């Protein structure tokens, strides 16, 4: 059949209840008042150099590697 | 099939998603005549209306006036205040190239720039210059020599600010102006790549590139120098009180003052890059066929591309040159004549310019030479449009002309922001 | 002027500058009228170049007719008016 | 002018929904994307256990969970819509709860237009590389390693112009890329390999398929069968290299599927979300290999049953999937194996309150006197209803009132003890030459109804949708439906309003309407209809036909100023009981908005920022006063006193204009310069002068937006402002951020134009925060007045 669903856990929503009928406005969740400094590992940067300036500078250097191979043919 | 405006308004209500960009295929909104709104009309002069400006505020409108007596051109422009269905009041009128002898009619073209919206370039050339000679129906023509004027005017202010009239005038009401000639291949006119850095435009006058910086600083000093933060620069200071500029306010010429000016002063900067050393250097220094080359013949500079966050101009330089061939001997290795392209990135900043890509050498087997140029202006054209990425509405350089005195057709004013049409 | 010619199958994005660009080099050119799309407000893709000399014009006729530009074979023709 | 804005009720609509292991390896969580608002649950025997509510300084516009390698659990991928890109990790210290920002940083470009289909941002499946598609013609790549100190992201050019959506596949040697695009000749469906080294595309596995003119979606499948799931208006296909598999279904044909989600770890079946709410199960026919691979044999799809209209689908564990509404309330659904009576195999279980979008609301003493109350319309389509809004001491107190159709336009006639609503329905025509409703709704259920029978425009297509307008009298105590009013064929009911006019004694309800025919687009002409619902019935009193639509309509000292198109336009009500017209303004583009104070108007232009007009009793016409020069294009606008005005624009943002006290020149007098800046994060539907609570600074502004987010406006005084902006200043040197988002660039007025910081106006969300910190942690006084609970308490007696 269409259904034999996946089961992380055979306890979840087995005792879940809510005395209540289309009526659940409660914003349960604590919110979060960070006061504590704790340093970041990178820094998310962008490449500076132009797209079409940046594919002439390194075609250009595979062409140079191509004819610079000459010591050995 | 085209949704009804209705439905489109219904949507964004409940997306709250609305912008120009979804309502594009939408229809304008208002469409006025030109004849309802302009006033005094009869055969009111003649007035060539350019366009909207970027703001869609202002409406700007030239004149070209011959005087048949000779004959020597004036250009006027003018800046007119739009209010819809009112009538078109003006605020602003001005000469261009001011103490110039125009002999032939010329091709204007007024230019904003991306961000700043506090003044306006107006480029000017003519098909030919003027000759030294008569030929009784006219001065006649030179045809390896053209002119090209180019200046720069201060848009009229918002409203308010320092209102110190001693008595009708104020602080921004400046006014440049610069003429220099060009050679063959007469140099391409690249509008949106020459204003793509606020306050500067790149000039080509053949034998150099020339970054020209205009810029007007108060009390404090906190912002100093667009341009170079060696090659050839220069940086004057005017007070109210190398391409060869001429400076004034709506009169003659401001007083040329020094750095311990206080008060308002305007800025003058010229960066040039020299195009024969350029070739030179590229091919001493990087060119593979360096040993071959004897000498160039003639060039021709196109800008491929102008990066305003990292000041780097990017020109591709069509070079026809003579050389030796290949070392291989199946005879006489008499020189050919050969065209070929270099790549170089220009930085403003510092003033360097490096090598990004040396071409090969080309057989020139008797081509119009004509055929050369047509052929590598076509391969800057593929390159541009195969690297062609959309920008943001709001950073294009507004370009505005009205061929109607050249044998051309404008019919259309508009302002696709307010969705508004002015109909000729 | 002595000839005229008709410019087309251009790209839309493809300007007056660069047509411009790309005819001058063959000779003087007297006038040109790339020609716009009024509710658009971009290219029709074809336009009109009148050359000063009728043998520049003619040049630039073999070595522009038929050739790609951005992908496009341009159309080069003799129209009187 | 200096003003305090602060919020009343949170936005509730859910813009997207996430799950994973993001606060333990074993905790199975929920992550909700409440605009600004992230809401993290843990599904537990009870449900889902609430954790924390991270306030983000900015819109969510991509939230991804990922695990790299030797990661101990998912980490979480945060961007903004101001291009705040973050990496998220979850930390608990016994009781401590924190979120560490691993990498942060902006990844805007000054070049490249936003994108037509927004911001999507996709994660590789071996966690290589973040692909972010913000700009036309470009794609970014931020490389993923630990090693280096900084996180280099760039750009390769996207030959492809106009990107639908984008998706990374599964099981493959290098990152791939599948997208859907369109162009002249249609649209289709291309694939490409990143390369990191030489940060360029590679020719993709599998090349060029001509996919359908409305293909929407695209779905990575899973490394078992690999490949992608293109879902279009009218067939869903499977594409992986020269096998291709095309199902169409006429089921899906009748709306368009606008949400998905995995629910087997394989991809065996997938969840599909309607825009009428209906909901599917897209099945992946197995087929087994000797080889050891798996194949794709067949595709079906299982119509489940009904659901809310979805914006995003999860689901969660056992057979429960929860409902990410937009439109309307969220729900947690049960799909069981056995089919109720209706067959359907989907039932609720719980549902979450919504009221968002808010189109149109008004402030009523309701019950008892002197306490306000917000009557808003709420929600769309079969998810349309009425909210009563209400500050009940023994916080917010919300009554649904559900109409099953589209609410527009709602007004208070207090002489009859009733509500006038505008709604709206969908029909569908069939093979009898006339439309027939798909539900029952509040228009249909009416206990008495009436047709216009006007005969002022005396002279269709199958299965197309077409709107029924009517107006609704809606008893105040028991809010059922006591008068349908049914609307011309083909006619739009945009504007309404409740008063008196001229020396009539007589109340009555105005409609301006608007023909929409399916011939033009262009609203050529429209009525304003008169009505009178005198005691258990409605009446037409007068019809004024009009050359246009009206949009917006206001009472204005006993007469009916009207805005038809561009016209701004004035009516007396005669003695005869008609309408003849006094005077008329047509510098405008689109008058949609309208505000008056005495003899001054505040019109609200679409495009064309905000204008002033004042109506000269002795001449007997308007005059052009002042204008807000500076380009806008407004959503809703307010009147604050006499030389200040309110505004809402499309960037989200909230700006004040005031008449020039320095000005000398009658062109001075004629600019409005903005003196307030700031930026809400929300699209302002509706401004209305009022208060919650029963009746320290003058003002009060309710307002209500598109995820239903209620906020207050009040003004402040010079010494105030100046208080309150230095003790805001002082607040986020102590006060940390998600993602290390500064507070001053989150404010900031930003437009595709310009960007300025934020001016004339204090965010009260901020101020409020002073109560829930720590006691040492509050030095933000340094001159005494220690105990600054005398200030803020007071503050919050405001809602
Ligand atoms: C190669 C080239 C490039 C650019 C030119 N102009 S622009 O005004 O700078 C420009 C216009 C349109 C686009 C994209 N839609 C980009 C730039 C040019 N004008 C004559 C040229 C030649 N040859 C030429």
């Amino acid at each position: 059949f269409l259904k034999g669903l996946p089961v992380y856990n055979k306890s979840n929503f087995s005792r879940f209840h809510a005395d209540s009928v289309c009526k659940a406005s409660n914003r349960r969740p604590s919110v979060y008042l960070p006061t504590r400094e704790y340093p970041s590992e990178q820094i998310i940067v962008t490449e500076k150099t132009n797209i079409l300036l940046r594919y002439l500078h390194q075609q250009w250097d595979k062409k140079n590697a191509a004819k610079k191979r000459d010591q050995e043919q | 099939r085209r949704e009804h405006v209705l439905k489109q308004l219904e949507r964004v209500k409940i997306s709250g998603q609305l912008s120009p960009r979804l309502f594009r295929k939408l229809p304008p909104r208002v469409c006025v005549s030109l004849k309802n709104i302009v006033d005094e009309d009869f055969l009111y002069a003649g007035h060539i209306f350019l366009g909207f400006s970027k703001c869609g505020r202002y409406v700007l409108s030239y004149t070209s006036s011959s005087g048949d007596d000779f004959s020597f051109y004036i250009y006027h422009l003018y800046w007119w205040e739009f209010n819809v269905h009112s009538k078109l009041k003006l605020v602003r009128q001005v000469r261009l190239f001011q103490d110039e002898e125009i002999y032939s009619d010329l091709y204007l073209t007024v230019c904003e720039w991306p961000s700043d919206a506090s003044k306006v370039i107006v480029f000017g050339f003519n098909t030919r210059s003027a000759n030294g000679m008569l030929m009784n129906m006219m001065m006649m023509s030179d045809e390896n020599h053209r002119d090209i004027y180019v200046s720069t005017v201060a848009v009229p202010p918002p409203g308010r600010c320092a209102a110190c009239q001693d008595a009708q005038c104020l602080r921004h009401g400046f006014m440049l102006h610069t003429k220099y000639q060009v050679v063959y291949p007469f140099p391409t006119f690249q509008p949106a790549f020459q204003l793509k850095k606020d306050q500067v435009v790149l000039l080509n006058t053949s034998y150099s590139l020339v970054a020209c910086a205009v810029s007007v600083h108060s009390a404090g000093d906190r912002s100093f120098c667009q341009i170079l933060y060696y090659v050839n620069y220069t940086k004057l200071y005017y007070v109210l009180e190398f391409v060869v500029t001429d400076l004034r306010g709506r009169n003659l010429r401001p007083m040329r003052e020094r750095t311990a000016v206080q008060g308002q002063y305007l800025t003058v900067e010229q960066l040039t890059l020299d195009f024969e050393y350029v070739i030179n250097e590229v091919i001493r220094h990087d060119a593979t066929w360096g040993h071959q080359f004897c000498s160039f013949s003639d060039y021709d500079i196109v800008i491929l591309e102008v990066c305003p966050e990292t000041n780097q101009v990017l020109i591709n330089i069509g070079l026809l040159l003579l050389a030796f061939p290949s070392p291989t001997e199946e005879g006489q290795l008499r020189p050919k004549t050969y065209h070929t392209s270099l790549k170089v990135a220009w930085d403003l900043n510092t003033g360097i310019f490096e090598t990004v890509s040396v071409g090969d050498l080309t057989e020139v087997k008797g081509q119009t030479s004509g055929s050369v140029w047509s052929s590598y202006r076509k391969s800057c054209v593929d390159m541009v449009m195969k690297w062609l990425v959309p920008e943001s509405s709001g950073r294009y350089v507004n370009r505005m002309t009205n061929e109607a005195l050249h044998k051309g057709s404008l019919k259309v004013l508009a302002d696709s922001e307010r969705y508004t049409w002015i109909v000729l | 002027g002595p000839m005229r010619l008709y410019v087309g199958s251009l790209h839309f994005n493809i300007t007056e500058d660069m047509l411009r660009g790309i005819f001058e080099p063959f000779g003087r050119i007297e006038s040109i009228q790339l020609m716009m799309d009024s509710e658009t407000g971009r290219s029709k893709g074809y336009g009109f170049i009148t050359f000063s000399d009728s043998e520049c014009a003619k040049k630039a006729l073999e070595q522009l007719n038929g050739f790609e530009l951005a992908g496009r074979p341009m159309k080069v023709g003799h129209v009187t008016e | 002018s200096y003003n305090y804005v602060v919020t009343a009720q949170k936005p509730t609509a859910v813009n997207g929904c996430v799950t994973g292991h993001f606060t333990s390896a074993e905790d199975l969580n929920l992550l909700i994307a409440k605009n600004t608002r992230l809401e993290i649950y843990v599904v537990t025997a009870e449900g889902l256990r609430p954790v924390k509510e991270v306030g983000m300084y900015g819109k969510i516009a991509v939230m991804e969970l990922f695990r790299p390698k030797g990661e101990s659990k998912d980490l979480l991928f945060i961007l903004t819509a101001k291009y705040n890109a973050c990496i998220l990790e979850y930390k608990q210290s016994g009781e401590s709860i924190d979120i560490i920002t691993r990498a942060h940083g902006n990844v805007q470009d000054r070049i490249g237009r936003p994108s037509e289909t927004g911001i999507i941002g996709i994660i590789d499946p071996e966690c290589r590389m973040i692909g972010l598609r913000l700009y036309d013609g470009l794609f970014k790549v931020i490389p993923l390693d630990r090693d280096n100190k900084e996180l280099k992201a760039f750009n390769i050019r996207l030959e492809e112009l106009h990107v639908i959506d984008v998706k990374f596949l599964y099981g493959c040697q290098a990152p791939t890329i599948c997208f859907v695009y369109q162009d002249p000749q249609g649209r289709h469906v291309k694939t490409y390999e990143v390369s990191l080294r030489e940060k360029e595309f590679n020719k993709g596995p599998w090349k060029q398929e001509n996919v359908e003119a409305e293909a929407s979606m695209v779905i990575a499948v899973p490394e078992p069968f690999g490949g992608a799931i293109i879902i279009g208006q009218e067939s869903i296909t499977y594409h992986n290299g020269d096998k291709y598999l095309a199902i169409a279904p006429p089921i899906i044909k009748q709306s368009t599927i606008v949400c998905h989600n995995r629910v087997d770890p394989n991809g065996s079946r997938y969840l599909l979300g309607d825009m009428e709410g209906r909901l599917f199960m897209l099945l992946l026919e197995k087929e087994e290999q000797m080889d050891g691979t798996v194949t794709l044999k067949d595709l079906r799809v299982e119509l489940l049953g009904e659901t809310s209209i979805a914006e995003c689908l999860t689901y969660l564990d056992n057979g429960v999937v929860f409902v990410g509404s937009r439109l309307g309330d969220s729900q947690l659904v049960k799909l069981n194996v056995d089919s109720n009576e209706q067959g359907s195999y989907v039932v609720a279980m719980e549902t979450f309150t919504n009221l968002g979008p808010i189109v149109d609301m008004c402030v009523v003493d309701l019950e008892r006197q002197g306490q306000g109350q917000l009557v808003t319309c709420s929600g769309a389509f079969k998810e349309g209803s009425l909210r009563i809004i209400r500050n009940g001491i023994g916080k917010l107190h919300i009554r649904t009132v559900p109409l099953y159709e589209s609410p527009r336009k709602i007004c208070y006639q207090e002489v009859s003890q009733c509500f006038g609503v505008l709604s709206s329905r969908i029909e569908v025509q069939d093979t009898s030459g006339g439309t027939t409703a798909l539900r029952p709704s509040a228009s249909t259920q009416a206990l008495s109804s009436s047709v216009s029978s006007s005969k002022l425009f005396s002279s269709t297509s199958f299965g197309e949708e077409v709107e029924v307008h009517n107006l609704l009298i809606i008893d105040q105590h028991t809010f059922e439906v006591l008068h349908a009013h049914q609307f011309l064929q083909n006619e739009y009911a945009l504007s309404l309003v409740s008063c008196k006019l001229g020396k009539d004694p007589n109340t009555y309800f105005i409609v301006g309407t608007a023909m929409v025919y399916p011939e033009e687009a262009e609203p050529k002409q429209g009525r304003i209809v008169v009505f009178q619902y005198s005691d258990g019935k409605l009446q037409t009193v007068a019809e004024k036909e009009v050359k246009g639509a009206v949009y917006s309509m206001v009472e204005f000292n006993g007469k009916l100023l009207a805005s038809i198109n561009s016209t701004v336009r004035l009516y007396e009500w005669t003695t005869e009981k008609e309408l003849r017209t006094e005077c008329n303004h047509y510098n405008n583009i689109m008058a949609l908005y309208l505000k008056t104070k005495g003899d001054f108007i505040l019109v609200g232009d679409l495009m064309r920022s905000v204008l002033l007009l004042a109506y000269k009793p002795m001449e007997g016409n308007f005059e052009e006063i002042a204008r807000d020069f500076n380009p806008n294009w407004m959503s809703a606008v307010e009147i604050l006193d006499d030389d200040n005005f309110l505004g809402a624009e499309n960037a989200f943002n909230l700006f004040v204009c005031q008449k020039d006290s320095a000005a000398t020149t009658d062109e001075e007098r004629q600019h409005l310069q903005e003196v307030g800046l700031f930026h809400l994060g929300e699209f302002v539907n509706v401004f209305c002068h009022g208060s919650l609570v029963m009746q320290p600074t003058q003002g009060s502004v309710l307002f209500g937006t598109v995820n239903g987010m209620i906020g207050l406006v009040t003004s402040l005084s010079e010494s105030w402002y100046n208080l309150l902006l230095d003790m805001q200043n002082r607040l986020n040197k102590v006060i940390k951020s998600v993602g290390k988002i500064e507070h001053s660039f989150w404010r900031s007025f930003h437009t595709e134009r310009k960007t300025e910081p934020a001016t004339g106006f204090i965010d009260g969300d901020l101020i409020e925060s002073f109560l829930d910190i720590s006691r040492p942690k509050m030095q933000e006084v340094v001159a005494t007045a220690d105990d600054l609970i005398k200030v803020v308490e007071e503050l919050t007696r405001i809602h």
